[PDB]
């Protein structure tokens, strides 16, 4: 539940 | 959450980050709490007289549970310790306890209305995974889990006696217990209130009610009456929602109007304050509208059949709306008045720079009749520019050009006659006069300006990359003020305000109802009547008549028509597009007003076929659907005189030239070839010849009679891949195009030498050609252009471009009465003009003979020479699904001996009875319900007469002409049985594992049949079924067929 | 399960 | 960079060995470099803008060395244009092209290929004049070049007169001089001939790659061999100046073993996984290195928990310092001078 | 097939 490409 | 005492309705919106209230009828809604709230999830309220209090839960960056008076005044925070994800709320009315829940800390707790006596019902327990909502009852609490996807029950005081109420496949979100005890009664102070619109309960002791009014309304000093707020506001459209925010930067509420949610790809909006409507486009090619309070959110009209619209601008005086269609490279208009919508294309993409290259923005000036738009340009003559034109589309002009890469929307300041626009490549906002004289940079160092609007003394712009809406002084660009910030997906802007049509009247307002369909103002106070798409203005200047002369350009996605005069950009036909269109060629029927085309699809069936439609888009019907080859219909030619439609359907290794008499089922094949592949076919009723092009091995152009019997070659040397051909009737030349040779050439019908009309590198891929008057018109696939040039060879004038940037061009045809003459003198006294020449099925004229050669769709032509009857000869018969069909023995005869007979069920086997001239055939229905029937071949041709029903599946049948009894085999029942020709007596001949076929030799007393069971063999027995012996019983596996030859 | 109801 | 003199979106290159000048055609960038024809010394020193204007769909550039004039094609206008290397005289040579892709000037003729006309044509280099078609009906046409004899004797410069002058790279400059250069991740020594590693530079980390840029803005070279390629998704990076290492943490929500902490030297050697085992559902969300004690601090981000951990470099000892549930430390910085840890929290109660 | 798009 976070930032990814 | 409903308010059962005050008859109100409260809800929390996570996307809008507001808490809103309205009447229980869904009317007069307003934003109740919009301050200091981030993610409101829960909601509960106590309408009883002693409390009049509401509770909500917010799980923002600082989670809290808050209470307030039901009119939103006395707001306090009651729970802000030991909470991470407040999710769900419920109230225990008898003892006044508020139950709440947490999905991160995984507990259920309750408190009093002050949040003091805090207790844990369920805590430090694994029964909770991700609970969402709860409701109460007598000593029981029910809640839903989104993690385990089940609804639970527990004791509401200590969490004991737990059990699973329900398992749900999907996540259970909401839950309520329905019972009067959950909804205690009380006195209604609001019932005595005189408040207009909304009357909201409150916790203040003297009255316990407070008057309120919806978004966009003003609270008068009477404290009970509200008046509509006529002050302006800014409509901030975003990628998925349109907000109306106040012009005052200190007001952060975003409730000037009811938000327009559910937008697909928002770009810009447009409004009509006369009826308080807000307009925006949708992706499928539609325009939607809604009132400022959300009353009549509906679709309004279709915009374009061949692409979605991007720009939007409204004329509030003539009540017309203009829009841009970058997918179609056009600027169009639409009519608001009346119950019938009328639309027209004003400017299109011709070759000239004055045309429309790629329209982005559009701004209209109703007075002075001027229309301005910003153009991105093309990889063609059209550069990036700010252009102007009259609202009737006549006087195209280029105002500003230069370093305008990545242009954005253009905005007009009507009061000052100043154009405003933004340039992304330099990150600036520029302005200039409407006459194109002055230009200066107003705002610098922007990232990606998207919207801008001028109102009063300020210029508002929204930057999509800074995520900011900013107000600046329009005169110098100084004194920047930020309205919104950190708002993603920022799109265009527009200021809603009251603008009177009376103060800005024009020609279309001083003279209403003058034009039949559309009125368009022009400079000088005048007006210009116009007609919808597909109609031409009559010389009287008021009425409308359909186009009688236009060219039909054929593309893969759509079929479109253009006027022959290059100064007219109107769409001369209602475009044929949408689902299922993949069209190869088109042809016209000028006299009757029909346009034919052939659709093609390599994978899905029911897409191949020939279809017809009127040039106004009425009575689309299919023409040819059955029997299309694998490669589909590859050419369409219509004989306007005889009413015959010639087409070529290509199979994998064969291709046929076929005729269909229009409005009738008469269809027959003229020619079947394998070495040749005729692809594009044209017909000439005047010279009575049939031409076609061939681009397979040995390419050529062939000429033949109308019945395909005198085939001769016109061109066979120096020709590869002739895509299409056309004819000029007044001169008798055949024009064709070669994409493999970059060649356009012509030749006379009688033959001779080929004349090169045009050739060279500048003609890469000509795909279709037509001749009109002194000029040829052709389309080019590579260049995406429709050209016009002189027909005479040796001309060196550069071709003029009719339209540009049309993708997937295939063909072009002329729709004109002059191109399809009907008078007998102009058709060289062609027969078949009157009563089809007397022929019953087909009327084929011959080049110099005065009497037509009648053709027969089924059967043979009688001695009368104009009537058809059954073949009266020997021929084959075969069964095909639900029909019995016929075929001649001669491979070179394509006429049907008799018309196809339609039967019920599927026909499997058949046999012929000479004496009564009938066919005994068998049928298969369902899995096991076989049937046997007979049908007569005489002129009566009644429905097949059934002999039996409820018998098993029958694989074969044979008829005894000597003994007049019928032998048939039943597969599903493993017997071969016999019957009389009337039915009547029936007997069993033998038992067989898998019988399929039967043959008889009555003059020798023997009968043969085949078997393909566990052991496959061919057996012989007497017609009585005695002395059964196997004739061949080796090397056989599936002996399906049997035939006996008495002649050898 | 994530918090957002969408 | 932000200046108009930098490269925005370069398409074509022409080199002039003698007189040592590069030439390139640029499409420009939004709010940055315009679409222009630019020139520079072949070592990259003196950026210059020669021609700017109606160039939108600019194609490759080419140079006629004998006449010293630049040629280019503009698709948005369908023309082929000429221009002196001085940037003064500019004119339109060919008209009514469809989509020029490649062009070359040799001898007295100019050859261009049109991808949309599917043709290769020859015209004079002074004007269109005698148009001649070499090939036609050729699909998928692209750039062109003329293979011909050019020798090192007909034109010479510093790098040809002085072989073995520079140990790694030699780049000629106008006037016959030569400038030495040292690869990527290396800096020119004060002697001007040998190479040394880039002692001082800055590290920027992107999701696709980790890259190094020099502090002095005039140096456009890469100060560190980029860390890129398959399996790279970088969240944070930290440096070890004394031992010459760069530590970064990869992230991947779906594929495992793409999560962890890696090390690499600025010259691209000695790649090694530092932390691989025990990564949380969300990867290592922050990294901090103690350059005095040799400790490495990092944050594990589990779904409902967050750990702060230590790892002694070149050593298997790994310890958990803090376990929190309502607080979520994300980015850690360590200060050995004052002996403190600072971390940022962006969950509830930031 | 010969042409479909
Ligand atoms: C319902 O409640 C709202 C909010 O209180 C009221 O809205 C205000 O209405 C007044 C009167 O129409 C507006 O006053 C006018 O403002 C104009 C400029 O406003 C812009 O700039 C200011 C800051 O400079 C901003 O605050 C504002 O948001 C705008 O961006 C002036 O140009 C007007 O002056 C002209 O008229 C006056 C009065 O006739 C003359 O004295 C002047 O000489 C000049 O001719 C005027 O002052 C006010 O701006 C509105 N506020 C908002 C938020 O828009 C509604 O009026 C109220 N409705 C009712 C019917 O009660
Ligand atoms: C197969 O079946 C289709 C129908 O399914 C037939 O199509 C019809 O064809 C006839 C012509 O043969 C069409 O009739 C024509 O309609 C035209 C439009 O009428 C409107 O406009 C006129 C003024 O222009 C008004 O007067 C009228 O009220 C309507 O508003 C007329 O302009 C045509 O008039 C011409 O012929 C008549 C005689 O028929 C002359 O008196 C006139 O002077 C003029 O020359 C004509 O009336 C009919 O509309 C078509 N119907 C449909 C549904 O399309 C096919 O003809 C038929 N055969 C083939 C081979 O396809
Ligand atoms: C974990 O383990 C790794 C190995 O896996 C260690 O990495 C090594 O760390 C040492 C630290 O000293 C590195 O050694 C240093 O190399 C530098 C580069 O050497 C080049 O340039 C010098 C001239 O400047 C030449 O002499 C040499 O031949 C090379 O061309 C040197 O500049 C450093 O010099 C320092 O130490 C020397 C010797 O004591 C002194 O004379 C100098 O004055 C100066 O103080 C030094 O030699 C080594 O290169 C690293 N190897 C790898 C594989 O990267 C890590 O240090 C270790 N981790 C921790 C945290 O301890
Ligand atoms: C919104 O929430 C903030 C944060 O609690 C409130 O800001 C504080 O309000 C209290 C009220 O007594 C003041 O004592 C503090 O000084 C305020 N701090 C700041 C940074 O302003 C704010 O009052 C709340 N606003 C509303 C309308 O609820
Ligand atoms: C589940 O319900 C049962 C009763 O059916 C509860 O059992 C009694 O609870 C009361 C109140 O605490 C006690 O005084 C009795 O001694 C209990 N009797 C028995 C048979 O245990 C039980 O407490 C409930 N579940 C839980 C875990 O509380
Ligand atoms: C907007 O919505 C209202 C409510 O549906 C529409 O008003 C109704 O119109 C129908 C049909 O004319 C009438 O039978 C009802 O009596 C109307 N109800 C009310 C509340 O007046 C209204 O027509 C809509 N606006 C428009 C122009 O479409
Ligand atoms: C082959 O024959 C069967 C009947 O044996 C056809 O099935 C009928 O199809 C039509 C639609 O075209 C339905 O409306 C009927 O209800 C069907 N009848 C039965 C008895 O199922 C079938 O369509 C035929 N196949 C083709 C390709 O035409
Ligand atoms: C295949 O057919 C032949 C037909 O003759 C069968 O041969 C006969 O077999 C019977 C029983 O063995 C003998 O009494 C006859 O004399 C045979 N006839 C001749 C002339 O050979 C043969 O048996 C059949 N094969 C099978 C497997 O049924
Ligand atoms: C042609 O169009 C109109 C409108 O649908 C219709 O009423 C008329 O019946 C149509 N003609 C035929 C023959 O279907
Ligand atoms: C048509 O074909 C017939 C038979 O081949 C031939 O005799 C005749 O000359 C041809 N042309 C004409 C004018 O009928
Ligand atoms: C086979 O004969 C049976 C009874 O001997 C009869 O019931 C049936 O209709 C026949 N075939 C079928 C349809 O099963
Ligand atoms: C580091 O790199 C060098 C050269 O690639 C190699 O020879 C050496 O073994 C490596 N040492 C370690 C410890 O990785
Ligand atoms: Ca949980
Ligand atoms: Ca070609
Ligand atoms: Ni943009
Ligand atoms: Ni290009």
């Amino acid at each position: 539940x976070e930032e990814x490409x | 959450a409903v308010d059962w005492i005050g008859r109100n309705l409260y809800w929390t919106d996570y996307a809008l980050e507001t808490i809103e209230v309205s009447k229980i009828d869904g009317s007069h809604r307003t934003v109740l709490i919009s301050k200091n709230v981030t993610k409101p999830r829960g909601l509960a309220l106590d309408p009883r007289m002693g409390d009049n209090v509401m509770f909500w839960s917010d799980w923002g960056h600082h989670p809290r549970i808050e209470r307030a008076s039901m009119d939103g005044t006395m707001r306090t925070v009651i729970v802000q310790e030991k909470i991470y994800w407040p999710c769900g709320l419920s109230i225990d009315y008898p003892n006044r306890l508020i139950y709440f829940m947490d999905a991160y800390l995984d507990y259920i707790e309750f408190c009093d209305y002050d949040g003091h006596n805090r207790r844990q019902v369920i805590a430090s327990d694994l029964v909770l995974h991700h609970p969402h909502a709860l409701t109460l009852f007598e000593d029981f609490v029910y809640w839903t889990d989104r993690g385990t996807r089940q609804v639970m029950q527990a004791n509401k005081w200590h969490g004991g006696n737990q059990s699973v109420v329900m398992y749900s496949v999907h996540q259970p979100l909401g839950i309520t217990a329905i019972h009067p005890s959950r909804q205690p009664p009380s006195r209604n102070p609001c019932a005595s209130a005189s408040c207009s619109h909304l009357c909201l309960l409150s916790a203040q002791a003297p009255r316990h009610y407070s008057c309120a009014c919806p978004s966009g309304w003003n609270l008068s000093d009477d404290s009970v009456n509200c008046v509509r707020g006529d002050q302006p506001f800014l409509m901030s459209v975003r990628d998925n929602i349109i907000f109306g925010i106040s012009l005052d930067p200190e007001v952060k509420s975003n409730d000037a109007m009811v938000p327009i949610s559910g937008i697909q790809h928002g770009y810009d909006v447009e409004f009509d304050d006369s009826e308080q409507f807000i307009y925006w486009v949708e992706n499928p090619g539609e325009i939607h509208r809604v009132k400022t309070d959300g009353s009549n959110r509906t679709v309004f009209a279709p915009l374009s059949l061949l692409g979605s619209s991007l720009g939007l601008a409204l004329d509030w005086v003539s009540r017309n709306i203009y829009y841009t269609t970058p997918a179609s490279r056009s600027i169009e208009v639409l009519t608001l008045k009346g119950d019938t919508r009328y639309g027209k294309t004003l400017i299109a993409n011709d070759g000239t720079p004055l045309g429309v290259g790629f329209p982005v923005g559009i701004a209209v000036d109703p007075a002075r009749g001027k229309l301005y738009w910003s153009d991105h340009g093309t990889d063609s003559g059209v550069p990036a520019k700010i252009a102007s034109a009259n609202m009737d589309g006549t006087s195209l002009k280029i105002l500003f050009t230069g370093n305008l890469q990545h242009l954005e929307v253009v905005t007009l300041d009507i009061q000052e006659q100043k154009l405003y626009w933004a340039v992304t490549s330099r990150g600036v906002i520029e302005r200039g006069n409407v006459d194109g004289t002055e230009r200066m940079i107003l705002v610098h160092h922007l990232a990606h300006p998207w919207g801008l609007v001028v109102y009063g003394s300020f210029l508002y712009y929204s930057d999509e990359q800074y995520e900011v809406i900013e107000r600046v002084d329009k005169s110098s660009g100084n004194n920047k003020v930020v309205l919104r910030d950190n708002v993603p997906y920022l799109r265009g802007l527009r200021v809603y305000h009251r603008r009177n049509a009376a103060d800005s009247s024009n020609g279309c307002s001083n003279n209403p109802n003058a034009c039949q369909q559309i009125c368009l103002p022009v400079p000088g106070g005048m007006f210009s009547c116009a007609c919808a798409s597909g109609f031409k203005l009559s010389p009287d200047g008021r009425s409308c008549s359909p186009y009688n002369s236009f060219m039909v350009v054929s593309m893969l996605p759509a079929v479109r028509g253009f006027s022959l005069e290059l100064s007219d950009h109107s769409e001369a036909m209602v475009p044929v597009a949408g689902q299922g269109r993949n069209v190869l060629h088109a042809d016209v029927d000028v006299a009757n007003g029909f346009i034919y085309w052939c659709d093609f699809s390599s994978s899905v069936r029911s897409s191949n076929g020939i279809r017809r439609i009127k040039p106004d888009g009425s009575n689309f019907t299919n023409v040819v659907t059955y029997g299309i080859g694998a490669n589909g219909i590859r050419g369409v030619a219509l004989d306007w005189a005889a009413g015959n439609l010639y087409f070529t359907n290509a199979f994998v290794y064969e291709t046929l030239i076929e005729v269909l008499r229009i409005n009738t089922t008469y269809r027959r094949v003229l020619l079947k070839v394998s070495v040749d592949m005729p692809r594009h076919i044209i017909v000439d009723p005047k010279h009575r010849y049939l031409f076609w092009a061939d681009y397979g091995q040995k390419p050529k152009i062939e000429r033949s009679f109308l019945d395909c019997t005198n085939r001769t070659v016109l061109v066979s040397e120096g020709i590869v891949t002739p895509r299409g051909l056309a004819m000029d009737h007044d001169t008798g030349y055949i024009y064709w195009v070669d994409d493999s040779l970059d060649l356009i050439a012509r030749i006379h019908l009688d033959g001779g030498e080929s004349q090169v009309v045009r050739y060279g590198s500048r003609y890469p891929t000509p795909y279709g050609i037509t001749v009109f008057g002194e000029s040829i018109i052709w389309v080019d696939r590579n260049l995406k252009k429709v050209f016009q040039a002189s027909k005479q060879p040796g001309n060196t004038d550069p071709p003029v471009v009719i339209r540009d940037k049309i993708n997937l061009l295939r063909d072009v045809t002329i729709f004109d009465e002059h191109a399809q003459p009907l008078s007998p003198a102009e058709l060289n006294n062609n027969p078949c003009l009157q009563s089809n020449g007397g022929c019953s099925h087909f009327c084929f004229a011959l080049p110099e003979l005065p009497t037509p050669r009648c053709g027969c769709a089924f059967g043979t032509l009688g001695n009368d020479g104009k009537s058809c009857a059954t073949s009266q000869e020997d021929f084959l018969i075969y069964s095909l699904n639900n029909s019995l069909r016929s075929l001649h023995f001669d491979p070179r005869d394509h006429s049907l001996p008799f018309q196809v007979i339609s039967v019920a069920g599927t026909a499997i086997a058949l046999d012929y009875d000479r004496r009564n001239n009938r066919i005994f055939f068998t049928q298969k229905l369902n899995s096991l319900r076989g049937q046997i029937s007979y049908v007569s071949l005489y002129s009566g041709s009644s429905s097949p007469t059934v002999l039996l029903s409820n018998i098993g599946v029958t694989d074969g049948i044979a008829f005894d002409w000597i003994n007049r009894r019928i032998y048939y085999s039943d597969f599903s029942n493993q017997t071969i049985n016999s019957m009389a020709e009337d039915g009547s007596n029936r007997a069993v001949i033998a038992r067989v594992s898998k019988p399929r076929a039967i043959v008889l030799d009555p003059c020798r007393g023997y009968m043969y049949w085949t078997d393909w069971g566990t052991n496959a063999k061919i057996e012989r027995a007497t017609l009585g079924g005695n002395f059964r012996v196997p004739i061949v019983n080796t090397s056989l596996v599936w002996p399906n067929g049997l035939a006996l030859d008495l002649e050898t | 399960x994530x918090l957002x109801x969408x």
